[PDB]
RNA sequence: CUCGAUGUCGGCUCGUCGCAUCCUGGGGCUGGAGCAGGUCCCAAGGGUUGGGCUGUUCGCCCAUUAAAGCGGCACGCGAGC
RNA sequence: ACCGCUGAAAGCAUCUAAGCGGGAAACCUUCUCCAAGAUCAGGUUUCUCACCCACUUGGUGGGAUAAGGCCCCCCGCAGA
């Protein structure tokens, strides 16, 4: 069903195609794409985004739902850009801004920096709370990623660092 | 994980896919995860 | 960066540093050199310098060799070599002609130092190896410092290759790796290295700054 | 096979060819004058091309 | 009396092979057949006929995804534990000219004449070639239509 | 297969190879609080001690060790002892 | 091995089918050594850069030399 469904615009100022090829920019930077070779992304009556396909294969409906979700992730991800959400959970565990990067206290014998790539934000909003942002939703996310596993998962005591909103599994010790 | 040529699912939210030419079982309880080796 | 000189061993002595212990050096004459040719990158295919060491009598040089100093302007050396650089940014400090002295290295710095080993001759595999033998008594016919048995039987029918035996020793390129420099007496043209320093007493070394650090 | 093939057909279908026309010149001469006069060979092509079926693929 | 040739009777010529989109049986085959002269009419299989071969372009040669991966070239250098391998994917980085012309070498016969076959072949990397001073004409890959 | 000869245990000497891994290296699960473990997966680069008893292999014992791995190679190796 | 992010076929979900990461004494570079007999026998330089004779006038045979090396001589911590 997911890429027989078209891509709502708000703005999307130069959406165009050259050759196999597709290209977004607005109020935020610019973002590339590049569709597999046999789905075929088009016009609606809106100048927006709807793609389409040769019929009923194993591997040309597999190729169109993932296609949609990523062209739709660029107007997307210009316009809403995304914000991933963590906290820091224990008792003296913490998080500070070194300028750009991002420096964690999480019990060991060093603190531990996260150089801030291009194209990623930090931001505090707390000692234990803090965000990560951007424009590319896969490039946001694999920040996130980073952070989630800078200590082992503990579930005895809950110390760590979680995803906000997000339930760990907690085992009952001695 | 444990690796046996036998997976089943043991409880109902065990989903059964198959990765990597593989096929293995994941959860949400941690001590349901198998694979085939 | 990686400095080099050409010099002579002079032997081994002893000295005393500041907290009165006792460090056995070995005096290298790190003599004078000078540059006579200039690898680049885009004519030779690498980076280096070759660095020419020691007095000689300019009759005892035959022509061919001659005229290679001559395309340099440097009177004629005894030994020739070249210090291998890193492949980028060849030769912004060195020109042909240049007299490098021994006052190149610092006190306290690190050298890493080649030479030919001291020859041993035809060595027998308890010398070369370090093997065992059999035993002095109990029997053993003949066999006291014989190294035994060299391979399997049917399968395999060959011994292998690299199987290690008796033959010659010494006359290796062998470089010694992490000499603490001691002293740099630049009065004299001497470095006092701490350590072995391989080579018979007046051999060719070549002394370089160490990588390992 | 090596001459037929700078007359853009197989060994395989000259062979065919040349008894669906009537031509028992037997393969020591037919490579005696693929040597030593090339323009005899490429009369024996297009005899042996012209006589073949049409489709060549289609049954009997 | 059948025509067995002279010497100073097998007259050469220069060829260049593209490999842009070509994969690599494909264009081994077509390089082993053109270098000892199967495609000539004089042939004798004791006879260094045959042209010279100038492949181009072989790091951009068709290879699989699979293969890149899985497929291993082994030497073996006579001490113990002396196997080596390398796959084709770490190959077609550092010597890709090396991939073509081991293709072609296993698809000669095993034999002498073959050592004096194999130096009529040069394998490059880049599109360029130093062979100007001859005039290589360009050969396509053709199929004859039956 | 070998009877017009293929010399057999154990030790010494020198090896080489497999991974069904003893130590060290990387992980999942745990009836994993920590420290130590149990179990499974990945990994063969190097290391894997010296004595008492016995012809011994094996095995028990002593004092250690990061550990004192299991096997193939004519139960490797007597034109080497 | 294991852990992932994005993400369908399968409106959910899923480390995967397109695409991208983290990942060990194993592998490959790095460090030491041998190595162009690597017959694809390599590279940058320097020196000599020259005569005479016969014949069946040949990428022919000889002779005499330059640059240069070897043998002999005195030896070595180099060595059967
Ligand atoms: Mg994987
Ligand atoms: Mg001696
Ligand atoms: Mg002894
Ligand atoms: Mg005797
Ligand atoms: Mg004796
Ligand atoms: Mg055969
Ligand atoms: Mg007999
Ligand atoms: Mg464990
Ligand atoms: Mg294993
Ligand atoms: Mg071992
Ligand atoms: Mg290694
Ligand atoms: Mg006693
Ligand atoms: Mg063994
Ligand atoms: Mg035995
Ligand atoms: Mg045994
Ligand atoms: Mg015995
Ligand atoms: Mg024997
Ligand atoms: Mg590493
Ligand atoms: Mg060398
Ligand atoms: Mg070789
Ligand atoms: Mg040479
Ligand atoms: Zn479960």
């Amino acid at each position: 069903r997911i890429g027989k469904q078209p891509i709502p615009v708000p703005a999307g100022v130069d959406v165009t195609i050259e050759g196999q090829s597709i290209s977004v920019k607005g109020p935020k930077g610019t973002l590339g794409l590049t569709v597999a070779e046999p789905i075929k992304v088009a016009r609606n009556d809106d100048g927006a985004i709807v793609v389409t396909r040769p019929d009923d294969e194993r591997r040309n409906r597999s190729l169109h739902g993932l296609s949609r979700t990523l062209v739709s992730n660029l107007v997307t991800g210009v316009t809403q850009g995304y914000t991933t959400k963590m906290e820091i959970f224990g008792v003296g565990y913490r998080v500070q801004l070194k300028g750009s990067n991002l420096e964690f206290a999480l019990g060991y014998s060093h603190p531990v920096v996260i150089e801030a790539p291009e194209g990623i934000t930090f931001a505090v909003q707390a000692p234990t709370k803090f965000t990560v942002s951007g424009i590319d939703k896969q490039k946001v996310g694999q920040i996130a990623a980073n952070i989630r596993r800078l200590r082992r998962p503990d579930p005895y005591k809950g110390k760590g660092v979680r995803y906000e909103g997000e339930q760990i599994r907690r085992k009952v010790g001695k | 994980v444990k690796v046996n040529p036998s997976v089943k699912p043991i409880c109902d939210k065990c989903r059964l896919i198959r990765r990597h030419g593989r096929v293995m079982v994941i959860c949400s309880d941690p001590r349901h995860k198998q694979r085939q080796g | 960066a990686r400095k080099g000189i050409l010099g002579t061993k002079l032997g081994m002595t002893q000295v005393f540093d500041e907290s009165n212990r006792v460090v056995p050096v070995t005096v290298v004459k790190a003599g004078p050199n000078v540059v006579t040719r200039i690898r680049t990158p885009e004519r030779d295919g690498y980076s280096a310098v070759q660095l020419a060491y020691g007095e000689i009598s300019p009759r005892k040089v035959n022509k061919p060799l001659t005229g290679q100093y001559t395309a340099a302007g440097v009177n004629p050396r005894r030994y020739l070599a070249e210090l291998r650089l890193d492949d980028s940014d060849a030769a912004t400090e060195y020109q042909v002609g240049q007299e490098l002295t021994a006052e190149i290295f610092a006190d306290g710095s690190y050298v890493d130092v080649t030479g030919t080993s001291k020859g041993k001759g035809f060595a027998g595999t308890m010398k070369r190896h370090g093997f065992r033998g059999q035993g002095a008594s109990h029997g053993a016919q003949a066999v006291h410092r014989r190294p035994g048995s060299i391979g399997g039987c049917a399968t395999p029918a060959r011994v292998f290759k690299g199987t290690r035996m008796a033959g010659r020793m010494g006359n290796d390129r062998v470089t010694v790796l992490n000499l603490l420099v001691h002293k740099v007496d630049a009065e004299n043209g001497v470095l006092l290295i701490k350590g072995a320093v391989p080579g018979r007493t007046g051999g060719l070394v070549m002394v370089r700054s160490a990588i390992k650090r | 096979n090596a001459a037929a093939r700078l007359n853009d057909i197989t060994y395989n279908r000259l062979i065919q060819g040349l008894k669906a026309a009537g031509v028992e010149v037997d393969r020591k001469n037919l490579a005696d004058i693929a040597i030593s006069d090339p323009a005899a060979f490429t009369a024996l092509v297009d005899v042996a091309r012209a006589a073949l079926p049409e489709d060549v693929n289609a049954p009997s | 009396p059948t025509y067995a040739p002279k010497a100073g009777d097998t007259t050469r010529s220069w060829y260049v092979i593209d490999a842009t989109d070509v994969v690599l049986g494909r264009l081994a085959v077509a390089a082993a057949n053109l270098l000892r002269g199967k495609h000539k009419p004089t042939f004798a299989p004791n006879v260094d006929g045959g042209d010279f071969v100038i492949v181009i372009n072989a790091d951009k040669v068709a290879i699989s995804g699979d293969k890149l991966q899985h497929k291993m070239v082994y030497r073996h250098s006579g001490y113990p534990g002396g196997l080596h391998k390398r796959t084709i994917g770490e190959l077609m980085q550092r010597h890709p000219d090396r991939v073509v012309e081991k293709a072609i070498l296993g698809m000669l016969p095993k034999n002498r004449l073959s050592r004096q076959i194999q130096r009529k072949l040069r394998v490059y990397a880049g599109p360029e070639h130093p062979h100007s001073a001859q005039q290589p004409v360009p050969y396509e890959l053709k199929q004859v239509a039956q």
